[PDB]
């Protein structure tokens, strides 16, 4: 019981190193890589303007919170079609082009299959590089080459608000999870951007007329979704961050620029902000009882908000979907950090629930036919936590729910998903591995817990029958 | 039973000791009203009464000695609640959460110090327990703690207590309480003032007096007394605040407190008369926490009722849809600026039963559609309006 | 009235109600109704028994205030017993002698006979030093304004001689109060031996010296000042005293202040006032207000068997000048083995057989006692010990 | 409308479905049988005697702890509950497991009773 | 006089206005550009490898400071050449091409034009552009430093977290950069911000029982480091803020220490003790400074730029001193140290180091002098002052090329300041109420009163 509160802690710092787990290195390869843009390379007016529909059909949620009108969007997209098709610079141009580019991206990301085959030309295919493996490999010749050109349209540029816009449409793919320490950079250089155009004043003023208000509340979206961000992103490749600038939503006891909750507004953006304090209050800071008992108090209360939400359109279904994603996940973290830590009784049950509502959810997300909404690299996140703490007390203990929701979990993951094969193949391969060492378990410092010792200290220095014991290790 | 009771978890514990908050005593002293009533209730009790505690801890027990046998009554509750295994768990728990139920300082009687566990309200005694029992029953550390001035604690104890907590020890305590010594005088201020040096774990603060309060705390009333007044270090350290026990706060006063910078909560209860129009506060505290008290005077609100019109009000609610309105639209922000700029400094406000506020609440939705507007049942109030 | 009483801190008052207790049964001690029992007497009584409480009287007192205002009394009322009040706190607060070899250092020099560093004017004979003497050591003793001191008719006075409770002193009853006690232990620094020699030498005077103003003149007279200036029956005037005080506080290198002596000193103790004794108390005043101002306990009148005073006089003073009488005679010889030059045994009444058997007899106590006092002089004389 | 509870005896108790939506825990699950782990039959039984002895009361709040300190013991509950101690806790943790709070509120102050009206030779046996 | 403290107040805020004061969007137009490195491009190795010996003969200072061996580098340099004659890949290969091709940026900066024209090809500049002296020189090093730029934005975002970049940063801070091209330098800064955080240079706490390898890499990281928090405070405009040098509280130190001096002057608390207490220090740090002996050039460089430092810094000391709390005989002790920076650079004209002077620290320094001098030449008279503020003037104009825009626009700005001397020549004065209006231009900017205003519309 004091062993399972240290294994805990063990299981702690082991999730922490199961997360911490090609490109050039040279822009001037894709010097002269041709382009999926141009009227006769890849993707005709038509085809890009049917994308552009579609994104507004299905999924407003970003951009809609980010810029003050959209309908600038399909306007600009069809001066610079007349501008090119003039010319057979500036800035503003450039800025747009890149926007409309990673919009396009992202609306890639999230797309049936079926639907951009159809659209997609086909002798273009004999002059490029070649179901959804054809999907996601043409999804990233197009994102290297706006990488490319962003790139070197970011550095060589004034600050200008929009280029955040960029990484914030692009963040919501495999892009942070696939180029790390490019994305980590780049953020460092958004962060920057962000502190130097003072967008910290979202602090709503007197006498403001509607545009006014308008560019604050763009302000105020930008600033919650990139600290959101900041936070989840946090690992220790980057030290400098912007989740301090706010403040936890706690209303603690025990205790300027830094910007307080509650004073400002009401749009959901805020609400994710302050998931994402509670989790962060949980992980870094002073972990208490009585502030779990107000943050679940709190959590059951914006989840009735989040449940408030009415079925009207997909991106509302979306929202919703992701919040009430998110508030069930911190509750299993809290929860999780009872039952480990202080062993209140029946918090298994009662969080064993809240991974069947997850399961209930992406089930109707698949049964929907909305596959393409369940690729957000955070349910991916969240379902490998989830799979790595069950399989964990699965082989510590046995209880057939634990095996039956783990069993679910691994055959929809492994069934399900190839985007992110990189990560999740590690993931796979190392749970396997725990599963070996589930058979040796089963066939008091036990040699188990010392060999994830070893594992931990393997991994703390990759930073910067004894014999046969040791002999399974080396076969694993 | 014990260790059936001792298999269970916390919760359970919590709820049941909340349920039981403080009364370990066989016995208990009556409030000031019930004492000019002559009825006693009953205390006829025997002896194993040692006179090794009943002449030691006189000082915060010979205060009453007029009554039924009472000492030899509480000499061996004393002496029994050394052992009870109850009051453990009940300390481990209770510590674990929160301990606003059990008040709990330091103490020197016959020059040997202790730590006593008394009552929140006027902490009357009841027992202690030695700080190497203490922390054999829990972890020795540099655990936070709390201390208070009465005249049995003013100045040679208390200068006793820094001196000891300089020699022999390090000064493990944070949170000082101004019960009794409503005078500013008889050494109390005079030991304790030079004294918060040594003095840096806390941002804790607790004050009585109308009289105490106006001539230390209301800088309107501005001397030059260096050894009387604080030396603005602390008035640094200070996060929380808590204050009780007055009547007229703010009729005609001069209540501002800009000095009283990097305050991050104020506490105030058991008071019979507030006006909010007269308070000035600084920035950096918006936890606001007022208790039972008398009729309360809302901020006005008047003129900007007086703006309002019934084009939108709903269910004491209100919102402009009309993007074409500006008019309308920035008129309706303008409202809500007006009325979060009248709050400005405050996003968090808990009511006891006060029983009456007269003075036109027309708040925000933003906070009571979560509980930042936290009030009781003090229903005696009707003109209310959200935004 | 509630609301006042709810007024208060909560300790201080379970404090109040537990003294209310105690007082009412140490009450019940005697037979015997708000003011009889918060009675200044009956206060004074408990404390007095309650030597406990004087060492935390201040809550004492402030509660016994709060309940003379708590039901209906005359705010007036209340408030003159709060002078009262303050005077007795100010009385009992301080428990030492400090202002004390103030007054040795002086007196003995005064006794002194010869002073020869003294060239002033004044204080020629040892009627002058003892006049001036007595109105300081009955300043210091009574603590009176000067004014007062002159506004008082030797008439006026008592003798309280009560063999029963055994106590003897001078007692005043009227404008100003107080109650004059001899010490028997330090008879230099006792007012009455030094009114009495005084007297001696003011009213029989010294044969072929000094004339006496006679013991005629008692009858005569209307107001008989406790001392003579010019005039016999008036006073010394005001600026005259004011002259003689500092030239000795020089001559005996002690710092001046007239405030001091021809006003009121708060800083000092004081007797109450009242608008002939008993066990515990004298004229209006308990004992130990008594003792405590004279700083010596309360004794029996001795019995001497030699009248250097008159046993002829009208009743009225007589008593007055046994008690005279019983000090001087019993006082007498130890000045005489100290200063055999005083001008009082210069008076052949002083030089017959007898006179002379007695001066040379036992000694009222022995010279080691006093050693210490005759330190504090700066003219040592011709016996040097 | 009605459901079927499955004591982890395996015994299916039955139950009005609303008057069990008095409960919480039911109210989430739901939003026709449920399992009930780690529960027994005469426990059961009186836990829903105690729920339908109260169904049309009023309770204050799960906040409100000078109402809830308000400490009037119910005299029918306080009868209902004079039994032993082990089917007390078990009680007990069912109630915990269940959120219905009221009930869970009455046990520990029968248990404050118990451990209030005590006496000395409880702690001289220690 | 108290009018006087004030107005300085004001120019103090007007001097930071303005030290707060063309290269491509799409990094594509220099995508096939020509180097300057090629066998057959533009410079002949051996002739390069020349430029390096006379590096390591004058300027070790920089590079010693920042690596480990330096034989490293020549060592590097012909591995390249052999490699490249191989070629007719990885990270560190391409970190130590772009650091040679640095180090020969800087060398470029501090060379003599004859020299570099003589070494330079012929019908390679027939092949490149002309501009034909040290225009054509200046011309040649703006075309290396921009195709370095290129190079060097794209391979950034691209690699693993080394340490290298910092030093290449490091190495192209010492030049004209960072005031042409700023914006560019301050994203790269905070990149290199972003790194030193990373690695976790700052254990530079030296511990027990390490090698002198480990010695030298914890020398490195700590020069490394604070130079990084030199830069970091010199060089922070409203542009960037996010910083290290609140981090804070071997001559590195040193440096470090003056510019924390600086820092308490500029923000902090101003007090009379604390100033007492600096300026015994940095006399205390003066004999520090003077313990070094002249023995060679790097040598009399480095002694010259600390001196410089102390001096400046004692400067702008004794000057917050006389603007707040107007001692006497300040303006005198304040023209004092003025000279004495003067004298030095007198010793680097007339020893033929000229182009040690080029250093931009020196031009900054020059700058606010001369700011300074003006003003209070035009609002109070002191030949002393005037006679030095006209030998600032007529030096810097005479003889600085490189910093063409800045200089200029300073020294034409100057000159319309010449004329407001003729206004107050011509009490809330209507100048200083010019200069109310002055600063708050700049500030709005950043993101007879009829005459006056005729006067004002003029200029």
């Amino acid at each position: 019981n004091l062993y399972d509160k240290k294994l805990f802690n063990i299981w702690n710092q082991y999730e922490r190193l199961w997360i911490h787990d090609a490109f050039p290195l040279d822009v001037s390869e894709y010097n002269n890589t041709k382009d999926f843009y141009g009227y006769e390379c890849l993707f005709s007016k038509e085809s890009i303007f049917k994308i552009l529909d579609h994104s507004l059909e299905r999924l407003g949620w970003l951009y809609f919170g980010f810029f003050t009108d959209i309908s600038e969007l399909p306007y600009q997209m069809e001066r610079y079609w007349n501008e090119y098709e003039s010319m057979n610079k500036s800035a503003d141009q450039i800025l747009w082009d890149l926007v409309l580019r990673s919009v396009i991206v992202m609306t890639i990301y999230y797309m049936p299959a079926k639907s951009i085959l159809s659209l997609v030309d086909i002798d273009a295919i004999e002059k490029y590089p070649l179901e959804l493996k054809k999907k996601y490999e043409i999804f990233d010749y197009c994102l290297r080459h706006t990488l490319n050109k962003v790139l070197r349209t970011i550095f060589t540029l004034p600050p200008d608000v929009r280029t955040l816009q960029i990484f914030l449409i692009l963040s919501n793919t495999n892009f942070l999870q696939i180029y790390p320490s490019l994305g980590n950079n780049i953020l460092v250089h958004c962060i920057h951007l962000a502190k130097v155009l003072g967008i910290k004043d979202f602090k709503l003023k007197i006498n403001d007329s509607g545009s006014t208000r308008l560019q604050k509340l763009s302000m105020h979206n930008i600033w919650f979704r990139l600290s959101t961000v900041d936070y989840m992103r946090s690992s220790p490749n980057k030290i400098i961050a912007l989740h301090t600038d706010n403040s936890s939503a706690l209303t603690r006891k025990t205790l300027i620029d830094s910007i307080d909750v509650y004073d400002v507004e009401s749009n959901l953006e805020v609400l994710r902000w302050k998931i994402t304090s509670l989790d962060r209050d949980l992980e870094v800071s002073e972990p208490s009882l009585k502030t779990l008992k107000a943050m679940k108090e709190l959590l059951g209360l914006l989840d009735r908000k989040t449940s408030v939400s009415n079925d009207a359109s997909f991106n509302t279904k979306f929202e919703s979907f992701f919040l009430k994603l998110q508030c069930n996940f911190v509750m299993w973290k809290i929860l999780r950090y009872e039952f480990m830590q202080y062993g209140v009784t029946n918090g298994l049950q009662k969080l064993c629930c809240p991974a069947r509502r997850i399961i209930a959810l992406v089930a109707n997300f698949l049964k929907e036919d909305y596959f393409e909404y369940t690729t957000h690299p955070f349910c991916v996140h969240i379902l490998c936590v989830i799979a790595g703490f069950f399989s964990f007390y699965c082989i510590f203990h046995e209880a057939d729910e634990v095996r039956d929701l783990r069993n679910d979990a691994v055959g929809l993951l492994k069934l399900l998903f190839d985007p992110l094969r990189p990560v999740i193949s590690c993931f796979f391969s190392n749970l396997s591995r725990l599963e070996e060492l589930r058979h040796i378990w089963k066939s008091l410092v036990h040699p188990v817990m010392y060999v994830l010792k070893t594992d931990i200290i393997k991994l703390k220095r990759n930073l910067e029958s004894s014999d046969f014991l040791e002999v399974v290790r080396e076969f694993n | 039973d014990t260790k059936l009771f001792l298999s269970l978890p916390i919760d359970i514990r919590y709820t049941v000791y909340f349920f039981l908050g403080d009364v370990v005593q066989n016995v208990r002293p009556p409030a000031k009203s019930d004492i000019f009533n002559d009825e006693l209730i009953a205390y006829p009790n025997i002896r194993e009464f040692n006179q090794s505690l009943v002449d030691k801890y006189s000082k915060h027990i010979g205060v009453y000695d007029y009554i039924p046998n009472f000492i030899p009554n509480w000499c061996r509750d004393f002496d029994l609640l050394r052992h009870d295994i109850i009051l453990t768990d009940r300390l481990r728990v209770c510590l674990q959460y929160e301990e606003q139920w059990f008040s709990v300082q330091w103490i020197v009687v016959s020059g040997e110090l202790e730590i006593g566990i008394f009552t929140t309200d006027e902490q009357f005694l009841q027992v202690s327990y030695t700080i190497n029992e203490y922390c054999h029953l829990l972890s020795i550390a540099q655990q936070d703690l709390r201390l208070g001035i009465n005249v049995s604690d003013i100045n040679d104890v208390n200068e006793l207590c820094k001196e000891i907590q300089h020699r022999w020890l390090f000064d493990t305590v944070s949170y000082i309480s101004f019960i009794n010594c409503w005078d500013l005088d008889h050494e109390n201020v005079v030991s304790i003032i030079p004294c918060m040096e040594s003095f840096n774990n806390l941002h804790m603060l607790r004050i009585e007096s109308k009289n105490m309060f106006n001539n230390l705390i209301n800088t309107q009333g501005v001397r030059e007394n260096p050894g009387k007044t604080i030396v603005y270090n602390v008035r640094q350290n200070i996060f929380e605040l808590e204050l009780y026990t007055l009547r007229d706060l703010g009729y005609k006063s001069v209540v501002d407190l800009q000095k009283w910078e990097q305050l991050q909560c104020l506490s105030l209860s058991g008071c019979e008369f507030i006006d909010l129009n007269n308070l000035i506060l600084p920035q950096h505290c918006k936890m606001l926490i007022l208790k039972e008290v008398k009729y309360i005077i809302w901020w006005d609100l008047s003129h900007l009722l007086k703006r309002i019109r019934p084009q939108w009000i709903i269910n004491g609610q209100v919102k402009k849809p009309t993007k074409k309105e500006e008019e309308e639209e920035s008129e309706w922000y303008n409202l809500y600026l007006e009325v979060v700029q009248t709050y400005q400094p405050l996003n968090f406000i808990e009511l006891h039963n006060a029983k009456r506020v007269k003075g036109n609440l027309i708040l925000p939705a933003r906070l009571v559609t979560e509980s930042r507007i936290k009030i009781s049942n003090g229903t005696k109030v009707d003109s209310v309006l959200l935004i | 009235l509630d609301s006042l009483l709810k007024e208060l801190p909560t300790r201080t008052a379970h404090l109040y109600r537990s003294i209310w207790h105690k007082y009412t049964e140490w009450l019940k001690t005697m037979p015997d109704d708000l003011k009889l029992f918060l009675s200044q007497k009956y206060i004074v009584k408990y404390i007095a028994s309650h030597d406990d409480i004087a060492k935390d009287p201040l809550p004492t007192c402030d509660a016994m205030i709060w309940f003379s205002r708590a039901l209906d009394i005359e705010n007036n009322d209340v408030l003159v017993l709060q002078q009262r009040l303050y005077g007795l706190v100010k009385l009992l607060e301080f428990d030492y002698s400090n202002v004390i070899a103030i007054l040795q250092k002086i007196s003995i020099n005064l006794w002194n006979p010869s002073t020869d560093s003294l060239q002033s004017k004044h204080f020629k004979t040892c009627q002058d030093k003892l006049k001036l003497l007595l109105d300081f050591q009955w300043k210091f003793n009574t603590n009176v304004s000067f004014e007062d001191r002159t506004t008082v008719s030797l008439k006026d006075l008592q003798c309280i001689l009560d063999d029963e409770n055994g106590k003897c002193g001078l007692a005043h009853s009227s404008k100003p109060n107080f109650v004059l006690v001899p010490n028997f232990q330090s008879p230099f620094t006792c007012p009455i031996f030094t009114m009495a020699v005084y007297y001696y030498l003011r009213f029989h005077g010294v044969k072929k010296y000094y004339k006496g103003d006679g013991y005629q003149i008692l009858s005569q007279l209307e107001h008989i000042p406790i001392i003579r200036g010019k005039s016999l029956d008036q006073y010394p005037r005001e600026l005259t005293l004011g002259n003689w005080y500092p030239t000795i506080f020089k001559y005996c290198q002690l710092p001046y202040t007239k405030k001091h002596w021809f006003q009121v000193n708060q800083e000092w103790p004081q007797f109450p006032d009242f608008s002939e004794s008993d066990s515990e108390n004298t004229i209006g005043i308990p004992d130990f207000y008594i003792e405590k101002m004279n700083r010596t306990k309360l004794q029996p009148c001795p019995q001497v068997h030699v009248h250097l005073f008159p046993t002829d006089l009208p009743p009225d003073i007589q008593a007055v000048f046994d008690l005279l009488n019983s000090v001087l005679v019993t006082s007498l010889p130890l000045l005489y083995r100290v200063f055999p030059t005083h001008d009082i045994f210069l008076d052949p009444s002083l030089k017959t057989p007898q006179n002379i058997a007695f001066l040379t007899g036992t000694l009222p106590l022995d010279i080691e006692s006093q050693e210490h006092l005759l330190a504090q002089l700066i003219d040592k004389t011709g016996t040097v010990s | 409308q009605n459901v079927v509870l499955v004591s982890v005896e395996g015994e299916r108790f039955v139950v009005d479905r609303k008057i069990a939506e008095r409960s919480l825990l039911l109210k989430n699950y739901l939003q026709i049988v449920m399992p009930v782990p780690n529960v027994r039959s005469s426990v059961l039984q009186k836990v829903i005697e105690w729920a339908v002895h109260h169904k049309d009361s009023n309770f204050p709040d799960e906040d409100d702890d000078d109402s809830r300190k308000a400490a009037p013991v119910d005299p029918w509950d306080r009868e209902f509950l004079k039994v032993d101690q082990e089917m007390l806790y078990e009680i007990i943790l069912a109630a915990n497991y269940l959120n219905i709070k009221p009930l869970l509120d009455a046990g520990c102050k029968v248990v404050a009773e118990m451990i209030r009206g005590r006496t000395p030779e409880e702690i001289r046996r220690t």
